[PDB]
DNA sequence: ATCATTTTACTAACTGATAGCGGAACTTTGGGAGTAAAAGAGTCTCCGCGAAAATGGC
DNA sequence: GCCATTTTCGGCCTCTGTGAAAAACTCCCAAAGTTCCGCTATCAGTTAGTAAAATGAT
């Protein structure tokens, strides 16, 4: 199996998986307890989020390559939005300062 | 952008202030038109339009009417992901 | 309900021996094909048999 | 999606310099995710070289391993400086060889 | 809701009539009940009415599944309930209850249905890049013609622009009227038919 | 540049419409023609004459060339 | 085994409280008490005494100062909760909570990048 | 609540607990109203409060709430922690493009 | 998790304590070596050589092969070197309190996430594991 | 070509740092207009960055001198305007 | 350098069509009130888990 | 200070739809929905006509 980009998931906003679904690696924790050993901090960043969940910045990573600008503007990823609203729907204010 | 992330509790000013309406129904869509109910759980006009750049009625269905609050229904003209931030 | 016509195709594949397949005895010892070397190349024994 | 020849050469110019990550599941330790350099091959297995495979803890009966395609320049780099293999040829966890 | 309908039957009762409480009770509470379950029972809400028409089509199916020992068809049903059998299709049609996201899928316990959606609604980024790509192949076709039909083209589609523009608003620009546009329009299109300068954007059909 | 018409040399209205005449058909055509030709027209001039040469020029020939074609 | 001792030994109860803001029968991280102890001594103020107390691998990780962290491990109701209720501050210093945002860590390649931005943190602050 | 292939809907536990919360709710405002009698009043308050306990962590109070397959609905606390929850399932681990 | 956050902030934290080392002895005859012991480590205080007061080793030196022969041809008992555990910094450690990265053979460089190296490092074997 | 980048670590002295110079000198050769210090002999721009830190020809230096250097001169010139 | 002619730029008009908006009337759907023998305490099954730690109660 | 009841934890990959039961009619009224017709805006297609610029011939 292999995939460059497909389909995406409804509400965490990443790669499906499965052969089936023209789905992903996961990336998991061991995965980046690897990577953080081996100080691969850009590698790490570009699997967390313009691989996986930041819509512009995947979309922009996409249009770069086709352009041969090899370059990424990381974002936020979706999830942690989605984890920030389910944090406030359980009553509790998080939000990020500046 | 942030460089920290501060926790606490919440006041039920700063609910308010987070929400974009009030949920009255427990209505979720019509069992016919499959569109959202009004002051329900998947309201359009509190939480954003179904579809990018349209209202809920098609009056306003293009991108010139950016930002327009229809007045038949109330379902502002945007896109549709600010359903997953309302 | 709601479904007017479901058309069924079967399909049939011949699938050959290839490196990657996985192939194995009857006493544990599996593994996975890593050449199809060609005939010349394969040992023989006194009467030519590969 | 017609796979002309020309696209072959041009996949060939692609990833001729473009390190390419290998990983095994489990990721006992850091050895478990590698980078190499890919050659093209007739074959829907990926070949692997033998002396890796204790770091990989990796036998041939079946096992399946993962890759990945660093994009920017900056993890092309990372790869080549910090993740290729044949840099990791010591175990960190006590300095011996590990390509033995 | 019970208790409800009981706060109703006894805001309305005739001790006079002789007849015991529960007796006009038992009415009231039933229909509370009945009603807030018709209303409250379903994620996609379906009307009282529709819902005794489900339930009676449900009796009705298994008295006629209970007399001929098979399931009854459609046909059947309308003859049996003198309602053409079209309603009946669509009466059928509506009867399902919403799956729940978190039911694990096949033989597995770790996997769920929510991790096999897929988001409909996306663009693709070879879509977009393809979008990107059509503008600029526009402006470069455009490019290659007099500023006038140019830019009269440019209005009349809104390229680079928030709205279209009918030809009376091109026209007031030029000072020039409706029909002067329009055949401006005819004669760009003209031009941008030769295939010396449309072979790049005829790639995009 | 082999046989295909003579609209794809991008002609002027007055050239084409004068051309039109149907004294040429493809563009093999129209290079054998000489100036002999090109210029006996009372329609085709000395503007046209240049337009012409020019997209023949762009075509990587001119107006007179020998060809067996 | 020795960065591994020395992150259980990361915890100080504070048995001479001094003129440091700490109470007695407090358990604290025994960083902060070494700032505070230099920059008292440096004041010619009374230093404070601490007991340094050993933990477990589970105990030492829930009971770190980003909650991010400590709920991403185990336990995230209660330390949620404790969180909410004491109103922390996550600055975003560790490995995970970098990993979760979707920004660089704080180790090899993007350290020089967070050592970076302290510095103009502290630059801007003046 | 997205539809599926065939016409079915799948939904998620959360509407079915914020349609009970706002059912319950509806119908406290409603008795008080109507001049309830207390011992109603009180029952509706209790049904509140375990809708919103239900809503918020299902199961921590008493009973977790069962939906049409016998089993518990996932609140929102089930939604952040755990395994499956979202830090160690999509935020320390994802799955990612560009592999195979 | 309990050691992600552990990296390498300085070079030198400018600390005098520092761990004892001896050859590990569990009976009449030695389990492992001073050399196996000593070998990446910096030198926290000098190692004299015995019965004398020269310094062969001085002070925040790496002890490599070359100078773990030199203290196995001296007959070297007793040394002291730094370590983690009595490392001064603030956040994590420093360069010379770790030593050795064994992964590379050199000094171990800044920003090296130390602690995830270490519970690899620990984790991994696990499927392995069970007077004259 | 090159494989075993053990000159541009010894050059450099830390790997990370060796890293982010090479980035910041492929991405002026990509991305820019500047042109290699060395032969090319088909490589990419990661490769060719590293050899020319191989042969010391680019450090962080000579990169954040020459940065300086275009911001000086692109001051003056639109001064010069 | 100058004249005569074709093409160009700009108005008007007619044909024919098509989509959109508004009003009248009819059928379909949707919400609500009512039902008077009397009927006047729930489920609801399970429970095949162990080890370590953090909170009440005395 | 010591039981005694809660609380939370239990490796990484790949395929892999589910669930299935369960009990009302009847009457009245207003609003949404379907269809039809008329008015109006907008446009593609075509022709004619007039005044002027481009252009070829001399
Ligand atoms: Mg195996
Ligand atoms: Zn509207
Ligand atoms: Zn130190």
């Amino acid at each position: 199996h292999a995939r460059s980009t497909g389909s995406y998931s409804l509400v965490t906003q990443q790669p499906l998986g499965g052969k089936a679904q023209f789905g992903g690696q996961r990336f998991g924790e061991m995965e980046v307890w690897a990577l953080e050993a081996y100080g691969a901090a850009y590698t790490l960043q570009e699997m967390l989020t313009v691989k996986s969940d930041d819509v512009n910045g995947r979309t922009k990573m996409y249009k770069n390559i086709v352009d041969g600008n090899h370059a990424m503007e990381p974002g936020m990823p979706e999830s942690f939005n989605v984890l920030l609203k389910e944090i406030r729907s359980l009553g509790i204010n998080i939000e990020l300062e500046d | 952008e942030f460089d920290a992330i501060k926790i606490g509790l919440a006041s039920p000013d700063m609910i308010r202030s987070w929400s974009f309406g009030e949920v009255k129904k427990p209505e979720t869509i019509n069992y016919r038109t499959f569109k959202p109910e009004r002051d329900g759980l998947f309201c359009a006009r509190i939480f954003g339009p179904v579809k990018d750049y349209e209202c809920l009625c098609g009056k306003y269905k293009r991108l010139k009417h950016r930002g327009v609050i229809c007045e038949k229904c109330g379902v502002e003209v945007t896109q549709t992901k600010v359903r997953r931030d309302r | 309900p709601g479904v007017l016509k479901i058309v069924k195709v079967y399909l049939a594949v011949k699938r050959r021996i290839q490196p990657g397949d996985k192939m194995a005895g009857r006493h544990g010892n599996k593994g996975v094909i890593s050449k199809i070397n060609p005939v010349e190349d394969m040992p023989y024994d006194e009467n030519g048999q590969p | 999606e017609r796979e002309e020849a020309v696209v072959w050469d041009i996949l060939d110019e692609v990833i001729r310099e473009h390190p390419v990550l290998l990983n095994r599941a489990p990721t006992l330790h850091r050895l478990g995710i590698q980078a190499f350099e890919p050659v093209l091959i007739e074959g829907k297995a990926i070949q692997l070289h033998p002396l890796v495979c204790a770091a990989y803890n990796a036998d041939f009966d079946g096992d399946q391993m993962a890759v990945h395609v660093p994009l920017t320049l900056e993890a092309q780099l990372e790869a080549r400086t910090l993740m290729m293999s044949t840099n990791n040829i010591l175990s960190p966890a006590s300095g011996d060889p590990i390509i033995v | 809701e019970g208790n409800i309908g009981l706060m109703k039957a006894v805001d309305k009762f005739e001790y006079r009539r002789g007849y015991k409480f529960s007796t006009y009770a038992t009415w009231w509470i039933r229909q509370a009940i009945t009603r807030s379950i018709a209303d409250q029972a379903r994620t996609i809400r379906i009307p009282v009415h529709m819902i005794e028409t489900i339930n009676k089509l449900n009796r009705i199916s298994r008295q006629m599944l209970q007399e001929m020992g098979r399931e009854p068809l459609p046909e059947e049903l309308a003859e049996r309930m003198q309602m053409p059998e079209d309603k009946i299709r669509k009466v059928l049609k509506i009867a399902k209850e919403p799956i729940s996201m978190e039911t694990p899928i096949g033989d597995d316990e770790d996997s769920h249905l929510g991790d096999f959606i897929e988001d409909t609604t996306l663009e693709l980024p070879l879509d977009s890049a393809t979008a990107t790509s059509l503008k600029a192949a526009t402006r470069d076709v455009l490019a290659g013609l007099t500023p006038r039909e140019a830019k009269v083209l440019r209005m009349r589609f809104g390229i680079d622009m928030n709205t279209d523009h009918t030809l009376e608003e091109v026209g007031k620009q030029f000072d020039v009227t409706r029909e002067r546009i329009r055949q401006i329009e005819a004669k760009a299109l003209r031009k941008l038919r030769h295939p010396s300068r449309s072979e790049v954007l005829r790639s995009f059909l | 540049i082999l046989l295909r018409p003579v609209d794809d040399l991008e002609l002027t209205v007055r050239s084409a419409n004068c051309l039109k005449a149907e004294a040429i058909h493809y563009i093999g055509d129209l290079v054998q023609r000489t100036e002999v030709e090109l210029l006996k027209t009372p329609n085709l001039g000395k503007k046209s004459l240049t337009e012409i040469k020019d997209v023949l020029a762009s075509r990587g020939l001119s107006l007179g060339m020998r060809l067996e074609n | 085994i020795e960065t591994i001792v020395r992150q259980m030994l990361r915890k100080c109860t504070i048995t001479f409280a001094g003129d440091s803001e700490f109470l007695p029968g407090e358990t604290v991280e025994y960083s902060q008490v070494k700032i505070a102890n230099r920059k008292l001594v440096e004041e010619g103020k009374e230093p404070a005494r601490f007991e340094r107390e050993l933990l477990g691998i589970t105990k030492a990780s829930l009971a770190t100062e980003s909650f991010i962290s400590a709920a991403s491990f185990q336990e995230t109701t209660r330390v949620l909760t404790e969180a909410a209720v004491s109103g922390k501050r996550d600055d975003l210093r560790g490995l995970k909570e970098n990993v979760i945002v979707g920004r660089l860590i704080p180790a090899g390649t993007g350290f020089a990048y967070h050592q970076d931005r302290q510095a103009k943190r502290a630059q801007e602050q003046q | 609540l997205v539809p599926l292939d065939g016409g079915r809907f799948a939904t998620s536990d959360l509407n079915d607990l914020y349609r009970r919360v706002i059912n319950r709710n509806n119908r406290l405002k409603r008795l008080l109203e109507l001049a309830a009698p207390d011992i109603i009043v009180r029952n509706e308050k209790r049904m509140l409060q375990e809708s919103v306990d239900a809503l918020l962590d299902n199961g921590r109070r008493g009973r977790a709430i069962t939906g049409s397959n016998k089993r518990p609905l996932k609140s929102l606390a089930d939604m952040i922690k755990g395994k499956q929850g979202r830090f160690r399932q999509n935020l320390l681990g994802k799955r990612v493009d560009y592999s195979g | 998790d309990v050691a992600q956050d552990v990296v390498v902030t300085e070079h030198d934290c400018g600390t005098l304590e520092g761990v004892v080392m001896t050859p590990h002895i569990e009976g009449g005859d030695v389990k492992v070596a001073l050399t196996e012991l000593a070998l990446g480590r910096v030198v926290s205080e000098d190692i004299l050589k015995p019965g004398t007061d020269e310094v062969l080793i001085p002070r925040n030196t790496l002890l490599d092969e070359k100078w773990c022969k030199v203290i196995n041809d001296n007959s070297v008992d007793q040394i002291k070197v730094r370590s983690v555990v009595t490392c001064d910094s603030d956040f994590g450690c420093c360069a010379q309190c770790y030593g050795r990265d064994l992964a590379r053979g050199h000094l171990v460089n800044q920003g090296e996430a130390v602690g995830v190296i270490a519970a690899q490092s620990i984790g991994e074997p696990g499927t392995q594991l069970t007077i004259q | 070509a090159r494989v075993t980048v053990q000159d541009a670590v010894e050059k450099i002295g830390n790997r990370f740092d060796l890293v982010l110079v090479a980035a910041r000198r492929a991405r002026q050769m990509q991305s820019g207009g500047k042109d290699a210090l060395v032969p090319e002999e088909n490589d990419k721009p990661t490769v060719i960055a590293l050899r020319e830190i191989e042969e010391g020809l680019i450090t962080k230096d000579v990169l954040d001198a020459r940065e300086r250097q275009e911001q000086q001169e692109q001051e003056a010139a639109e001064l010069a305007a």
